[PDB]
């Protein structure tokens, strides 16, 4: 028997309890930035929406300046959505949210440093290597990075004159858009704000009804809110002006803060070149990997255009937002490139030559053949809209790739028969209890056994067949079903159960070390350990840091399998 | 009398122990070695978050003497670090309820 | 079909039909069979886009008939069955007009989620291990 007390000390069963959103977040924050802003970030977790005052009520910090100066701290963080909400009878106040997006820089830290480095053109010479490592460091921890403070700090005139250059890049690339109201402000209250006004301008005993004004007021407010955010999430008025007997320069008094979504769709691409790696042999994939680089810089949304997350998408008619998703992605010819195009950015290293068998030289007549059989591979990488130029469709690829992603992760997780049988009840809809031995003929302890380890999920739904007047499922036979949505919902919440267990063990390992720790970064002990340390604490040091090592491994590897569920 | 309703698949000693293990283990491949861009992506991580614990966005605070000794008096200090309201900021992105906090 | 015998499905029987069915198929739809993927991944070849690579129900038919390892034969509606018996585990792909390929069939007999043998998990007595049933 396991004592209760031995229980609860290294099974950790008070954590499982907890909402696994709740304490990744909670203890991303806690070990990064502290411990009020810690209580304060879960705060917010628990309740949506709330105001200082409300802060002040139900933390144990009463001092109103005290949560003041962890929220300014948190907002700089990217934490905190906040706004006004205007009481017209007395004083309006204000209310603060949580931004998701702003604690997943603290989340993809790595990644996201790794991206920076690795997708550049130039990285044979060390020193931008270096640089650019150091001011995207910079960016991600500071926050909003003023170029007024950064050419001043910098103090050589022939290194001022490449780190305004590198910010263009960015700029332009996608890594560096201005911040302002749409990073700091919830989408449903945006909403709220661009749906009455509609209705406030409109004239009286107009020859409409309710239903066509609603509608016409719903389409000037998708369009109204379509552009203003088209606005800000990619444009050159940051850089378009050009100084007099000089360079093309971003404004030097304006703030600059480094974006998330574009390091999305690499890490998405980057998941895309790794299926291919596993799949299609290297010969024709490397093509892959620079396919989707050349495309991804003007790529497409990837769960939602923000409409979908402030207002109710739809009832009848349903089909709407999808259809002209799906319509945009066909009709927007930045996304098709033809073969002539895409040969002046293919590196020679790929020979281009030895990729084809036509039976059993940087060509485009070589590349159209990659670019045909990926539009008429299985998986619908590419769709054939003209004869010559394709693109990559989204409307259909996200839904086959993610449950392509839940299948092999169950299946890595179980066995091949439980793959099997997950994948009878994907291929095959409403399976039954006999349809299961018609579609499978594997032996039936083993299927079952299978059966019984995947029903505790949320991958299979169970159907109850009433008989008779009273509902009963003992009398009876009863049938199965998929309702893959849970499904999705499950993959979540585990993977983010688990950063979020990693994560506490690492601020456990903190707490336990925490002399060691601090020992450890001080400015005479970096770089001379030898000497100094002792051999018995040299040695209980290097096997806590070797394990902490190891433990960021394993995050960053669990790091490249929950973000692809977060789509929808 | 609720035992004899046993499933004919079913032997008679793996009942009644019950008592789950302490905790289910299904070892993931999740697990796995490290390499150079693993151990770099370790120390990355160590210089990151450090950094901020190091800068200013600490917010965590909650050898105390009622005497400066002449030890003390003339001395060099612990650190003179860059407060909140050092460094500059944007003051058109944050409400208007934390300018105070502010030296504007 | 034969899988009706002495009351129960015969288990070792069935993965003996269930293994040879795409045996054929990686060696008549690869351009070479498994010596293409013998000399490195940078050195093996994919078939033209234009090109017939792929099986069909009759040639799995033929081969099913004149092989005689199962000593029985099998109806078309009984070879469908199997290959869509074996669809599953991520054996084949079924495309257009029943044909099949197979895509890492090699590797996988041999962080890419779609492959896990070349990691090892730790074996160790070591912490922070993560598992995926812990939460439930």
């Amino acid at each position: 028997l396991v004592t209760p007390e031995d229980v609860m000390t290294i099974s950790s069963l008070e954590q499982r309890t907890l909402n696994p959103d709740l304490f990744l977040y909670k203890e991303l924050v806690k070990a990064h930035l502290g411990e009020r802003a810690a209580s304060v970030i879960g705060m917010l977790v628990a309740l949506g929406r709330l105001s200082v005052r409300e802060l002040v009520e139900k933390i144990d910090g009463m001092d109103v300046d005290s949560v003041k100066t962890t929220l300014v701290s948190l907002t700089q963080l990217r934490c905190v959505k906040y706004l006004q909400e205007t009481a017209i009878s007395g004083k309006k106040t204000t209310y603060y949210y949580y931004n998701e997006e702003g604690i997943h820089i603290l989340l993809y830290s790595g990644l996201i440093i790794d991206e920076i480095i690795t997708q550049m053109r130039v990285n044979d010479e060390e020193e931008h290597k270096q640089l650019v490592a150091e001011i995207v460091q910079n960016v991600i921890s500071l926050g909003s990075l003023t170029v007024e403070d950064y050419l001043s700090s910098v103090t050589s005139d022939s290194m001022k004159y490449t780190i305004s250059s590198l910010f263009v890049q960015l700029c332009e690339m996608g890594y560096l858009i201005q911040i302002s109201k749409l990073h700091y402000t919830p989408i449903e209250d945006l909403w709220q704000f661009l749906y009455e006004k509609h209705y406030k301008n409109i004239p009286r005993n107009s020859p409409l009804s309710d239903l066509k004004k609603r509608s016409q007021a719903k389409m000037n407010a998708k369009t109204d809110f379509a552009k203003i955010i088209n606005k800000p999430n990619e444009l050159s008025q940051i850089l378009t002006v050009d100084p007099k007997t000089s360079l093309r320069i971003v404004k030097p008094t304006v703030s600059l803060t480094i974006n998330l979504d574009r390091f999305m769709k690499g890490r998405r691409s980057k998941q895309l070149i790794n299926l291919a790696k596993t799949r299609v042999g290297s010969v024709t994939a490397q093509v892959y990997k620079i396919a989707l680089r050349l495309t991804e810089q003007k790529s497409p949304k990837i769960r939602d255009p923000l409409t979908q997350t402030g207002l109710l998408q739809d009832l009848e008619e349903a089909k709407s937002f999808q259809d002209e998703a799906e319509l945009v992605e066909e009709k927007t010819p930045g996304l098709t490139f033809n073969a002539i195009d895409l040969a002046r950015h293919l590196p020679a290293e790929l020979d281009l030559r030895g990729s084809l068998l036509s039976r059993k030289p940087h060509s485009a007549s070589l590349i159209n053949s990659h670019l045909k059989i990926l539009a008429s591979s299985n998986f619908p990488f590419l769709n054939e809209t003209k004869p010559g130029v394709y693109y990559v469709p989204y409307s259909k690829l996200m839904p086959v790739l993610k449950s392509s992603v839940y299948e092999y992760v169950i299946a890595s997780t179980l066995g091949p028969s439980a793959m099997r049988l997950s994948r009878c009840i994907r291929d095959n809809k409403l399976v039954s209890e006999k349809i299961i031995n018609s579609t499978a003929l594997m032996k039936e302890k083993d299927i079952r056994s299978t059966l019984a380890s995947l029903i505790r999920y949320n991958s299979v739904e169970i159907q109850e067949v009433p008989r008779t007047a009273d509902r009963s499922a003992s009398r009876a036979v009863f049938l199965f079903r998929c309702k893959e949505t849970h499904s999705y919902n499950f993959m979540r919440q585990n993977l983010e159960w688990n950063m979020a267990n990693l994560l506490f063990k690492k601020e456990k390992l903190k707490q336990e070390n925490s002399t060691l720790l601090k020992k450890a970064n001080r400015d005479d002990v970096k770089g001379r350990e030898n000497e100094l340390l002792l051999p018995s604490e040299l040695n209980q040091l290097k096997m806590v840091n070797e394990r902490e090592l190891n433990v960021f491994a394993r995050l960053s590897r669990l790091l490249s399998l929950w973000e692809v569920f977060q789509m929808a | 009398n609720y035992m004899s309703n046993l499933p004919f698949g079913l032997g008679y000693g793996d009942v009644g122990k019950n008592h789950i293990t302490e905790f289910p283990s299904i070892p993931l491949p999740i697990n796995g070695p490290i390499t150079n861009k693993e151990r770099s992506l370790a120390v990355k991580y160590i210089n990151f978050g450090k950094t901020v614990k190091d800068g200013p966005f600490y917010t965590g605070s909650m050898t105390n003497d009622g005497i400066e000794r002449y030890s003390d008096k003339y001395l060099k200090k612990r650190k003179i670090g860059i407060s909140i309201d050092d460094h500059p900021y944007n003051l058109n992105l944050f409400p208007n309820e934390l300018y105070n906090v502010m030296g504007i | 079909g034969p899988w009706f015998t002495d009351g129960e499905l015969d288990i070792e029987f069935i993965n003996s039909l269930l293994t040879i069915v795409w045996r054929f198929i990686s060696e008549n739809t690869f351009p070479n069979g498994f010596k293409n993927f013998e000399n490195g991944p940078k050195k093996n070849v994919f078939y033209a886009p234009n090109v017939k690579n792929y099986s069909t129900t009759q040639e799995i038919l033929e081969f099913i008939t004149a092989a005689q390892v199962a000593n029985v034969e099998l109806t078309p509606s009984n070879i469908r069955s199997l290959c869509e018996v074996l669809v599953y585990d991520d054996k084949l792909e079924k495309v257009t007009h029943d044909c099949y390929r197979v895509t890492l069939e090699s590797i996988l007999q041999m962080f890419s989620i779609f492959n896990y043998f070349k990691m090892f998990p730790a074996s160790k007595h070591d912490k922070e291990v993560v598992y995926f049933d812990e939460w439930t």
